[PDB]
């Protein structure tokens, strides 16, 4: 039940009005490391971002736009969140099923397994 | 039938015919990789899954080597080490300067490992190899220069795609990745090859010039153009849906997203 | 210095006509026998082989074709006849002249039989006659390192080879005789060139020293 | 030499910015080399670090020998792709020579 | 001596002749291994 | 050693182990191992000091 | 127990027909104690067979040497269903060897003997024998062998009638050294692009068509029927302890009597040469750098060959090896650093390309010697070399990335003092 809302100073309608999507991020598609997929992040909803009259820089008004936040557990960003008053949605963690990986299937006698080209 | 072996001394429980590779990332470690993917089929060529087991003479290559009861993986061991910086020197090679202006730069696997097991500076003193690049579609634009010959985009073509139609034409430091005759390499899944290759041999030619990896804010989404549900990631920069590219759910898509949704 | 990747031409278009002879469809019927079933893939080369033997080379229209008679994808006959060295993708004159340049053939001077076929065929390595009768490549070790310098011909060795005895050989295939293959020397085989060290009395015949328990 | 812009559109020298003072969007012209379509240096957000003249692969972006820019409105110092070209039509004859004179040291 | 003369197809015809003598070839079970 | 400091222009446009490190150097920077340190200096007004 | 090795009587000799002299065809082999009593040796069951190849001690005369008779003893297993296959190698791509050539051409009936043998003892059906596709008329002379073994009943069904049944077919490379290395034979076979494959599945448990195989040397296979009548002790008495047999020996190069020639394992270099490949030219003061066991095998300086004993052992203690028994001669009148980058040219053609370390440090070590040859580079350069050759030996796929690094490396190490006065030498020129 512990409260910090009145004293951290955000503004009600951040407090209120804004989600905040607890997750372990996805491994980028392009790469194949997997070091940035161990640990959870805290990241709020995305909100409206219009261009620029004079240059066309794309503008915002939600303070927190940008903020991310790193937690090495499930539950100590849950205990962030809910210290601080924000609706969450927790995304529980993916993590690749094992595979079984065998060179010689690639050559086998019967199966459909074996490779036209190497 | 699970058997016992040791990654850098701690033991792991494994079962029969687990690679070194699957062994070492139950410990957490992630033995460098150009050509093996989980979802493709082994092949070996790339040659920087290398590492030492103790009391071996010879180095073995993680992907397509099973583990044997007993044995202990030293990841990080001088051998392993010097195998790895001998792979990247070789790989970079014949690779061209075009860092700068290759997309796949600030999300290049070669760059990455250079960076972490490759040496800083290059002895090769002779002039590089240059390869005719070959039109295969209106999607993937492709620099073969750029190619390692790591064959994924060859497998993932045979064994998910279903299309042979890509393979390696000549032998030696000539050998080159490609439809020998003007094919073009058509299927659903061909978008996959982009995300597949390793270096940005194969980009994303709607997607070139565009942007740069990290720049752009990544949000997770589902697809809506089929009722698969295939989980994507929608890159956006200043509010601007710069590229979809898949995201891993083992149930629905494992890795791989079709061309519309692309 | 040949490419690896095939530009459509008039000549060798997709549409380019070639076919097996019935007999070369028997003989291609014999080769698949020898595969297991199932592997008729295997096939892959030496069908190959059949039909640049039967067209002199191998077009695209050729590879196709090998391909939908052996059931396979085209693009792996493709990486069959690019891989192997022999298999010919351009056209090539009547006779293919091959000198091995390989370091045992080059200690016995091979260069000096390729520069007089150079000089006699008026055409530098690589090149095709204007008569379209001969081609000089260069070529690796074929196998009689030991009789160098040997110079291959379409399917026979001229090993131990001379200047002279080059041109002479070229002399022969532009009047169309046809020589005969074997060291141009005196010598016939790998034997020592001044004499027999070795095997100079007669073999021993059958039942020569045999286990007793057998 | 040619008149071809340097610029190959690399973003390492906006991702090296310390203020984010440069920003940078690109799309294939229609030769379909790797051009700009936008570059924008802020004045009014730069430390004239002197960085992105060194992160800058191909020599694209310099910091030339004019300090004598001022300027009577705020809007006047947001530079945009066609001023920091002209720019550097106006000071090539000057900045050429200068690199020549820094170009072994770097 | 023999091999004085030998032809182009000389190779695949022998093999035509002694495909009579060959035994019967052992079979995966499935035409094709794309099959 | 080009994974801490960058590489020589001419080295970056002439060797692509250069060129990669030089890329990565200025768009990632370079990773410190973990830690922490208080460093101090005696600065002309005194002690300088960082907790990194 | 003799501790001089060397002189090897015509009644010893395995390769009677060697020279071809004496007729090919079966009537001849047979005339030569061919085909003899083989329904015996059938009959006597697989275990004699191995247990007589073991006690000879017969080492793989591919060039890896691998003891033959552990090596058969791995297909020994009981079937599970897949056929099993013995595939002979006669590629024959070593640049100087040909002594499989010799043996296919003038003794096919020794090799088809022994494949029916070495398919008994390892449970094979068949045997396919692999033969470079240069070898047409070599080739055509096996298959008329074959021809007339199937219509004599040696081959086929009830094979020399002991209820066995073996069929030996022809199959005939398309110009590709790489096909060589057993694992890319395997391939070749199968109809892909001839590349070898990753070993930690064994050729024995996966093979040819997915089956179990086991792939020998022409001449490995060709000695086993005349070690199986004459018994293995007959062949453990020539050579040195664990280097046992009479290994046929092509003389090549700079010697006046460019020859191939059968002689008992541990003979000495020297009398090899001048025994029966007529002496050096120039005589023994002009030998240079030997090559002792085909391109793949390092070089030997003068010093060496002189007391040097062609074993594998005793050249594995030179820094060199036995390989295909090709000895190449390099007088004094020769330029060492280019028939070292002449050789190493022919192994940048005939790479494979899967494997990056041979893909692209064979055509850097080519650049780089065409550079020495030349002169055209710094003394540094060597050490590079010599460390790319390491970087490229022992992390291939393939064994031919060795046999690149190994010639560059006993290059340097034997002539290093050369490639710096070329060096020194360039630098003056061009000032
Ligand atoms: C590049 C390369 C080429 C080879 N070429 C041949 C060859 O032409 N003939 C051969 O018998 N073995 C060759 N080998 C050796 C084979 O891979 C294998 O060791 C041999 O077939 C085993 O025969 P064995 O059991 O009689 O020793 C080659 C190996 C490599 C790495
Ligand atoms: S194009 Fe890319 S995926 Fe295909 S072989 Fe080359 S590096 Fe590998
Ligand atoms: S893909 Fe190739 S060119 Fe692009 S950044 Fe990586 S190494 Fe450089
Ligand atoms: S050097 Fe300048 S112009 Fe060129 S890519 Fe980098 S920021 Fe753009
Ligand atoms: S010199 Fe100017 S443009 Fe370059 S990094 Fe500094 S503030 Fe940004
Ligand atoms: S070492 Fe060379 S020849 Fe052998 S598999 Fe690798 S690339 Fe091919
Ligand atoms: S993918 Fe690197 S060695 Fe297998």
């Amino acid at each position: 039940k512990l409260d910090i809302t009145t004293l951290t100073g955000v503004p009600e309608e951040h407090i209120k009005t804004r989600k905040v999507r607890i997750f372990v991020p996805a491994r980028n598609n392009m790469q194949s490391g997997v070091n940035n997929t161990k640990k959870w992040k805290m990241e709020f909803d995305t909100r409206e971002r219009w261009e620029n009259p004079l240059m066309g820089w794309s503008s915002t008004a939600d303070p927190l736009s940008n903020l991310v936040l790193t937690f090495s557990t499930k539950e100590d960003a849950v205990a962030f969140a809910e210290k601080n008053g924000w609706s969450f949605d927790v995304e529980e963690r993916k993590v690749p099923k094992p595979k079984s990986k065998s060179y010689g299937a690639n050559f086998s006698w019967n199966k459909r397994t074996r490779v036209s080209t190497k | 039938n699970l058997i016992e072996v040791f990654v850098d001394g701690q033991s792991v429980m494994v079962e029969p015919g687990t690679t070194v590779l699957q062994a070492c990332e139950k410990v957490g470690m992630q033995i460098p990789r150009f050509c093996y993917h989980e979802r493709l089929s082994v092949a070996g060529n790339c040659r920087m899954c290398l590492v030492e087991i103790e009391k071996a003479p010879k180095v073995v290559a993680a992907c397509a080597m099973p583990v044997m009861k007993g044995w202990n993986i030293l990841t990080n061991s001088e051998k392993s080490k010097k195998a790895r910086e001998g792979v990247m020197e070789f790989l970079l090679a014949n690779h061209p300067l075009d860092c700068p202006i290759c997309d796949q730069g600030g999300e290049c696997d070669l760059q990455d490992q250079s960076m972490m097991f490759g040496s800083d500076r290059s002895r090769f003193l002779e002039g590089k190899r240059a390869v005719e690049d070959k039109n295969i579609g209106p999607l993937v634009k492709t620099i073969m220069t750029r190619c390692i010959q790591c064959t994924r985009c060859i497998r993932f073509a045979s064994e998910i795609a279903g299309v042979d139609d890509l393979g390696t034409t000549g032998r030696g430091n000539d050998m080159q990745v490609g439809t020998y005759i003007e094919k073009m390499f058509m299927s659903e899944l061909s978008g996959n090859i982009i995300d597949i290759c390793p270096v940005g041999a194969l980009t994303s030619k709607p997607y070139a010039f565009t942007a740069r990896p990290w720049e752009t804010r990544k949000t997770e989404s589902i697809d809506v153009m089929d009722a698969v549900g295939s989980n994507i990631v929608v890159s956006t920069r200043t509010g601007e849906v710069m590229r979809i590219l898949p995201r891993m759910h083992e149930d629905i898509n494992e890795e791989w997203i079709s061309d519309k949704t692309r | 210095g040949a490419l690896f990747v095939h530009r459509d031409t008039p000549e060798n278009n997709p549409d380019t006509p070639f076919d097996f002879t019935p007999e070369n469809y028997k003989r291609i019927e014999a080769i698949v026998k020898n595969y297991p079933e199932g592997h008729k893939a295997a096939a892959v080369l030496p069908v190959l082989d059949l039909a640049q033997r039967q067209n002199g080379w191998l077009p695209i229209s050729a590879m196709n074709k090998v391909a939908e008679i052996l059931q396979v994808p085209p693009m792996r006959v493709y990486e069959v006849a690019t891989f192997y060295t022999m298999y010919n993708r351009k056209p090539v004159g009547k006779y293919h002249i091959q000198v091995c340049t390989t370091t045992p053939c080059m200690l016995r001077n091979s260069d000096s039989i390729l520069e007089a076929i150079q000089k006699k065929l008026g055409i530098k390595v690589g090149e095709t006659t204007p008569d379209k009768l001969f081609t000089l490549i260069e070529v690796e070790c074929l196998g009689a390192c030991v009789n160098a310098p040997m110079v291959q011909i379409n399917d026979n060795y001229y090993e131990d080879l001379t200047p002279k005895d080059i041109e002479e050989i070229i002399d022969e295939l532009k009047a169309g005789k046809i020589p005969k293959p074997g060291p141009r020397s005196g010598r016939f085989s790998c034997e020592p060139a001044g004499g027999l060290t070795s095997l100079t009395e007669p073999p021993k015949g059958p039942g020569f020293g045999v286990q007793a328990g057998l | 030499p040619s008149g071809e812009e340097r610029c190959i559109a690399c973003k390492l020298c906006e991702a090296v910015c310390p203020a984010q003072a440069i920003t940078i969007e690109a799309e294939p012209r229609a030769d379909g080399s790797r051009r700009t379509t936008r570059y924008d240096i802020d004045m009014t957000k730069c430390i004239y670090c002197g960085f992105c003249q060194e992160a800058c692969p191909v020599d694209a972006i310099v910091e030339g020998p004019n300090f004598e820019f001022s300027t009577e409105t705020h809007e006047e110092l947001l530079y945009n792709k066609e001023k920091l070209l002209n720019n550097g039509d106006k000071w090539e004859a000057e900045i050429a020579a200068n690199i020549q004179a820094d170009y072994l040291y770097r | 001596l023999q091999h004085h003369e030998y032809s182009t197809y000389t190779f695949l015809d022998l093999n035509v002749e002694l495909s009579k003598f060959r035994m019967p070839q052992p079979s995966s079970g499935r035409q094709s291994p794309r099959h | 050693d080009a994974k801490v400091s960058p590489p020589k222009r001419a080295e970056m446009k002439t060797s692509m182990e250069s060129l990669i490190h030089h890329f990565k150097l200025y768009t990632e920077g370079y990773q410190v191992p973990p830690g922490a340190t208080y460093t101090a200096i005696e600065a002309p007004k005194g002690e300088f000091g960082v907790y990194l | 127990k003799k501790t001089s090795f060397g002189s090897l009587k015509d009644e010893d000799r395995i390769f009677t027909n060697l020279y071809g002299r004496h007729d090919w065809r079966l009537k001849g082999a047979q005339s030569r104690g061919d085909w003899y009593k083989t329904k015996e040796i059938l009959l006597k069951g697989p275990d004699w067979i191995l247990g007589e190849v073991k006690t000879s001690g017969l080492r793989g005369r591919g060039g890896a040497g691998f003891p033959t008779g552990l090596k058969w003893s791995f297909m020994n297993k009981p079937s599970d269903g897949r056929p099993k296959y013995l595939v002979v190698n006669a590629d024959e791509g070593e640049p100087g060897t040909c002594k499989d050539r010799e043996i296919i051409r003038h003794d096919p009936h020794k090799l088809v003997e022994g494949c029916l043998v070495g398919g008994r003892a390892m449970g094979a059906r068949a045997a396919y024998i692999y033969i470079r596709g240069e070898f047409y008329n070599e080739a055509s002379n096996l298959q008329v062998a074959i021809r007339e073994a199937y219509e004599a009943g040696l081959i086929g069904k009830n094979a020399c009638g002991s209820g066995y049944d073996f069929d030996v077919f022809v199959v005939r490379g398309a110009g590709a050294y790489i096909c060589g290395e057993e694992t890319a034979l395997i391939e070749s076979i199968e109809g892909k692009q001839g590349k070898p494959r990753l070993k930690p599945p064994f050729p024995a448990d996966v093979g040819v068509f997915g089956c179990p195989t086991t792939v020998a040397n022409v001449e490995t296979v060709a000695v086993s029927p005349t070690i199986c009548r004459r018994g293995g002790a007959w062949f453990a008495s020539f050579g040195r302890e664990r280097n046992s047999g009479t290994k046929l020996f092509n003389i090549s190069g700079h010697v006046n009597h460019p020859c191939t020639v059968e002689e008992e394992m541990s003979v000495p270099l020297k009398e090899l040469i001048e025994k029966h490949a007529g002496g050096v030219i120039g005589g023994w003061d002009n030998l240079l750098a030997v090559i002792p066991g085909g391109s793949s095998t390092p070089l030997i300086p003068k010093s060496v060959c002189e007391t040097v004993l062609m074993d594998f052992d005793a050249l594995v203690q030179a820094q060199t090896g036995l390989g295909t028994a090709a000895v190449i001669v390099m007088d004094r009148s020769t330029d060492i650093v280019k028939a070292i980058a002449r050789l190493i040219e022919f192994y940048k053609h005939e790479s494979c390309g899967q494997c990056t370390p041979c893909r692209e440090g064979v055509d850097w070590m080519n650049k780089v010697m065409a550079r020495f040859v030349k002169g055209d580079a710094r003394p540094a350069e060597i050490d590079s070399l010599w460390e790319i050759s390491k970087q490229i030996e022992g992390h291939t796929i393939c064994a031919l990335g060795d046999g690149a690094a190994w010639p560059v490396q006993g290059l340097i190490r034997h002539f290093r003092p050369e490639l710096e006065e070329r060096m020194q030498q360039f630098a003056l020129q061009h000032q």
